[PDB]
């Protein structure tokens, strides 16, 4: 049972560690051989949020740039939207502006967004300063945190606190 | 040497017989990708249940 | 000329990157093909007349 | 309404014809443009055979060396399999000892098999004589035709007599 169902999705260039991301919080599970994803899929997982019982939604597909026939209803019904870039590879923090032209063109306006730096633990490969990226969310109106779907870190903060924000919004 | 690293990088295949092959090649997965989409298109505006990662 | 013959021949990305770029784009091609037959096959063992050209 | 309903197959390398065969047997159409066959189909015609009403139900799938998820279910149940290739590509001709193999490992070993040449409006670039063909098709105790699916040579000969095989075996 729950008293609320909050579709999220998940978006950002191939290879940013979305499918991770998704295992980690409804399965508790990670796969460094993950290979890109094929077609669309979701997975549920119930948090409370002030006394209420939230049912997530969390969908899933690959982060590709060209035109997709799964692409409106994707984001149809959609109330947040995780925005999801490399921290070791700069040109997918680069490519953050186009998914928000996406999130304009193929989403609801009122979508909760949620800027996410994943593979935080890649501290030798990393590329995009935090305080670089914390800067450009808040210019930006985004909320933002780094996360490691390998090791975990933040993963759980990540998703309690979009879909807080979407309960109170 | 000049002419080893030279070697390395010379194709037995043309250079335009090569860019043939890579432009097929990013058809076809186009082409199968499309294909995909119009399946999970479809499904998600039926049963989008069967998406579900249970 | 030769040079220009030869210059024609030579990418400007190493031979060993465009290996893993055929390689990389193969595989897609094969996952892609793979995951089509089995939606199909799934079709063919339950009600193929969707499959029929009409 | 129908007697009997035969399902035949086209099988041989990508690019000889296998779906202008199909297109020109069952809706009298060809395509100059088409391209390689994404799924599996099938089409159907009936036609008079010694007084009785034959379904033919031709299926039609990519030529595909591969393992394939469809293979098993494609040739299931069919009692002919048009071996097509491609008189102007000899290595189409090289290969169609590889299609008899494939036959013995996933089809009937009763299955009516007739050797198609096709594309013989090709004449200029043609790499196969009729005659070498002919007589493979004889040693190896098949039937034989050349056809054109593009002019409609010998198109409606091949169907007819192959399923005229079938229903006399
Ligand atoms: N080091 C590290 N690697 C990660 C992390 N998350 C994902 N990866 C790896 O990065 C690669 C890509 O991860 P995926 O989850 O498949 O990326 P994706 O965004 O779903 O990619 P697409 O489906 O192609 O859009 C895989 O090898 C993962 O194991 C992470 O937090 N840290
Ligand atoms: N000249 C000529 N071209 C033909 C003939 N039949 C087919 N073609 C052409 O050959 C090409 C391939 O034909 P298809 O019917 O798509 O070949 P296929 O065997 O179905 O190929 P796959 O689906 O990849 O296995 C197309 O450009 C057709 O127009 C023919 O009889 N004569
Ligand atoms: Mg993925
Ligand atoms: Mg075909």
């Amino acid at each position: 049972e729950y008293d609320y169902l909050f579709k999220v999705v998940l978006i950002g260039d191939s290879g940013v560690g979305k499918s991770n991301l998704l295992s980690r919080f409804t399965r508790n599970e990670f796969n460094l051989e993950s290979k890109s994803t094929i077609g669309v899929e979701f997975a549920t997982r119930s948090i409370q949020v002030d006394g209420k019982t939230i049912k997530a939604q969390i969908w899933d597909t690959a982060g590709l740039e060209r035109y997709r026939a799964i692409t409106s209803a994707y984001y149809r019904g959609a109330v947040g939207a995780l925005l999801v870039y490399d921290i070791a590879k700069h040109l997918t923090y680069e490519n953050v502006e186009r998914w928000l032209k996406e999130l304009r063109d193929h989403a609801d306006s009122n979508i909760v967004i949620m800027l996410v730096g994943n593979k935080s633990d890649l501290r030798h490969l990393r590329a995009v300063p935090t305080d670089e990226a914390r800067a450009f969310a808040e210019k930006n109106g985004l909320s933002f945190i780094e996360t490691s779907a390998l090791d975990s870190t933040n993963v759980e903060a990540a998703f309690q606190t979009i879909l807080t924000e979407i309960y109170r919004i | 040497a000049f002419s080893e690293s030279l070697a390395a990088e010379i194709s037995s295949v043309s250079r335009d017989e090569l860019m043939e092959a890579i432009q097929k090649q990013e058809e076809i997965n186009f082409r199968l990708q499309d294909y995909i989409d119009r399946i999970i298109v479809a499904i998600m505006e039926t049963n989008p249940s069967i998406l579900e990662v249970k």
